């Protein structure tokens, strides 16, 4: 079974490619919009 | 007493007012319906 | 889906990113917990959502999905109170700033006159959506907006 | 207050008859008015309420469907912005439908 | 009461009293002469008849579109005779999938 570390590795590292892709979409999206 | 057990709502006698001004209404609104769609 | 309205798409990614790792939330989803708001605050969210949908477009099927999704939650949760409690206040803040339109007629109305026999079905609510106190707010609102309505026709053929 | 009579009986009743389906629909919410006090008037009569959920059951199928015939003349005297005068009717079938369902439940 | 003891009986609470039936009936003969009233007055009174009919595919959807509406409530109806749940949603969903498709064929081609 996966270790306790191992899956507070695994949260860590879901949570900051989320918070990652999430400004990626928005800089895009800021600027390919008409403003 | 569970609720399948309980006299229907056409046994008891008070209530068939009640019944007629359902059915009143879902046939009122039957009929409205098709009239809607066949009118200038 | 809910922030999509208030802003941009673009603005409603951020909102899941923050809901979904969040303490407040966590402390009462954990993956033990088996109690009502485990399900009680997703329909919360649904619901308001559509009730948005139904407020600024003014259409009568997105009223009707929101009086299902409360009857929903008032099967699965006793806190449905707060969104009998909650919607009745929007409106009424809507009439008296005088941002009446014919959109919180319909929707509002469709939404009472469904959701309110429709969360009569379950046999622990009973009859109290006309005999409690809490709920009260709802239905004199509901007055209230029938008559506002007609206040509306005689501006259409009075000098103001 | 005669004045303002006067001219508001005209105008609704020319209205009333440049559009003839506007006179489907409030000559079909009139007669639910007289179907509401015609019930009260029974548990007037019969001082005793005995079968309370048939007696609302009886009651919102006139009040809910009263009010969406309303939304329905409303939206169809002037549309509003996003949705036709076809789904005007579209969606109060259904919304009239489910509301049949959920008294024809509440009844039993 | 090494002996003996009184013998006991639970009495019950009197039933809720049904109206008589003369009264009902009357309150029902008033309904039907309503509705009947709201008939005639679409019909005749109010002058409110039908212009123009459907006809051909456009009819054909129309046919369609009827069954569907009153087959709702003709669902609902049995329903309302003890018919079960489960089987009350399948006929529903047995005549939605039909149905929506010709009502909406009608509401776009009508018009
Ligand atoms: C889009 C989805 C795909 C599926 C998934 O989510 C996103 O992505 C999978 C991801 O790749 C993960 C795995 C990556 C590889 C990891 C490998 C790791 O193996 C360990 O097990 C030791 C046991 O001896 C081995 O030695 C050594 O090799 C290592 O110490 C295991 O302990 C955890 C592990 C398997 C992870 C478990 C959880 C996942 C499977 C994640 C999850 C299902
Ligand atoms: C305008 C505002 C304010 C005024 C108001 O409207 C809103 O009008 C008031 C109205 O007067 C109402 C009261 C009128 C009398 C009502 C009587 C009613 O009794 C009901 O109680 C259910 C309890 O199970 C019965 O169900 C079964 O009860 C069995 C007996 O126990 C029968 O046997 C069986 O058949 C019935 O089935 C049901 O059959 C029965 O009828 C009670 O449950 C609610 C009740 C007390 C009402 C509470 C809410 C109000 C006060 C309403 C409310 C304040
Ligand atoms: C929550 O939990 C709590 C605790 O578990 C529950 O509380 C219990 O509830 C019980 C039922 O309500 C209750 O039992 C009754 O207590 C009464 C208390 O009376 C006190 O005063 C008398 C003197 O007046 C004392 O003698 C007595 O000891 C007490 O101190 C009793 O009076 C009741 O007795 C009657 O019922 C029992 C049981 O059937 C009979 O054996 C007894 O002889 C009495 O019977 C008469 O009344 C019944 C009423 O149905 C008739 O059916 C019966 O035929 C008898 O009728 C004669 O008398 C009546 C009245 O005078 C007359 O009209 C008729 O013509 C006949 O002459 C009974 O013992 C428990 O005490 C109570 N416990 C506690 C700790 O409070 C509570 O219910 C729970 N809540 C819920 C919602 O369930
Ligand atoms: C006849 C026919 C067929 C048709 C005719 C036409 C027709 C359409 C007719 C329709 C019917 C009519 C006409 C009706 C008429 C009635 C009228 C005209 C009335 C007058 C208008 C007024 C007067 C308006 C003004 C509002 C008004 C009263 C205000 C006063 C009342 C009031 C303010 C009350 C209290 C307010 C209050 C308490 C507010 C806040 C409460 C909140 C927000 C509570 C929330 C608490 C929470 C969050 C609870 C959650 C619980 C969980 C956390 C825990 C549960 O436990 P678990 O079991 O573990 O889940
Ligand atoms: C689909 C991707 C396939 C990945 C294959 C790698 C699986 C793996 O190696 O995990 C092993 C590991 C241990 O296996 P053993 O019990 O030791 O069995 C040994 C017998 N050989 O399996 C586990 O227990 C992992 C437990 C589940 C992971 C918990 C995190 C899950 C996160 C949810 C993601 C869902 C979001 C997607 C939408
Ligand atoms: C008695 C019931 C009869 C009601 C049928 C007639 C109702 C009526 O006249 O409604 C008209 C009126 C105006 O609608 P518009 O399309 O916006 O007008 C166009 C130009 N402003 O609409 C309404 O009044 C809807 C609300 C009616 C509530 C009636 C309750 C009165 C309570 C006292
Ligand atoms: C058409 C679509 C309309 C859908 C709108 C829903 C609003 C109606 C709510 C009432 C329906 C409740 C229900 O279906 O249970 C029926 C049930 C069985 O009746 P029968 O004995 O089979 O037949 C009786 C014949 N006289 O009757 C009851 O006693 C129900 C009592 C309270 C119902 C509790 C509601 C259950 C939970 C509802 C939400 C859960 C849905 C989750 C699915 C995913
Ligand atoms: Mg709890």
């Amino acid at each position: 079974m996966i270790s306790d570390e191992q899956l507070n590795s695994l949260a860590i590292t879901f949570g900051i490619v989320m918070m990652t892709l999430i400004v990626i979409y928005h800089a895009v999206d800021s600027t390919m919009s008409p403003k | 007493l569970a609720n399948d057990e309980y006299p229907r709502s056409w046994e008891i006698s008070n209530s068939w007012v009640y019944i007629s001004a359902i059915c009143g209404v879902i046939v009122a609104w039957i009929f409205f319906v098709v009239s809607f769609v066949t009118t200038s | 889906e809910f922030t999509k309205e208030i802003k941009d798409a673009s603005a409603g990614l951020l909102a899941a990113g923050f809901i979904a790792i969040v303490p407040g939330y966590i402390s009462r989803s954990v993956a033990g917990s088996y109690d009502n708001e485990a399900i009680a605050i997703t329909l919360l969210m649904v619901t308001f959502m559509f009730w948005i949908k139904a407020q600024k477009t003014g259409s009568i099927m997105h009223a009707t999905c929101a009086a299902l999704f409360y009857f929903y939650m008032v099967s699965a949760w006793g806190g449905y109170v707060f969104i009998t409690n909650l919607i009745p206040l929007h409106v009424f803040l809507l009439i008296l700033m005088g941002r009446y339109s014919s959109k919180l007629y319909s929707a509002y109305t469709t939404w009472y006159a469904i959701g309110t026999v429709a969360s009569m079905q379950i046999p622990f609510v009973g009859f109290l959506p006309i005999r409690s106190n809490d709920h009260m707010a709802a239905l004199g609102v509901f007055g209230l907006i029938q008559i506002v309505a007609f206040g509306d026709f005689v501006k259409g053929q009075i000098s103001t | 207050f005669q004045e303002t009579f006067k001219t508001s009986k005209r105008a609704y009743f020319a209205q009333i008859e440049k559009y003839p389906k506007l006179k489907l629909i409030d000559t079909f919410c009139f007669f639910l008015v007289l179907l509401g006090v015609i019930q009260c008037t029974f548990i007037i009569l019969i001082r005793d309420n005995f079968p309370f959920n048939a007696f609302l059951a009886g009651f919102i199928i006139c009040v809910g469907q009263f009010v969406l015939l309303m939304s329905l003349r409303l939206q169809l005297c002037n549309s509003f912005p996003g949705i036709s005068k076809n789904r005007a009717f579209a969606e109060f079938i259904v919304a009239s439908l489910i509301l049949h369902f959920v008294c024809l439940h509440f009844i039993n | 009461k090494f002996g003996i003891k009184p013998e006991i009986h639970h009495i019950f609470h009197a039933e809720p009293k049904r109206v008589a039936k003369p009264i009902a009936v009357i309150f029902v003969l008033i309904i039907f002469i309503t509705i009947l009233s709201l008939i005639v007055t679409w019909l005749n009174s109010c002058a409110a008849a039908f212009n123009n009919i459907p006809t051909g595919v456009t009819a054909v959807y129309f046919l369609g579109f009827i069954a569907t509406i009153v087959g709702f409530e003709v669902i609902f109806a049995r329903y309302y005779l003890g018919t079960s749940i489960f089987e009350t949603l399948f006929s529903s969903l047995y005549l939605g999938a039909p149905g929506l498709l010709t009502s909406t064929k009608f509401l776009r081609s009508f018009g």
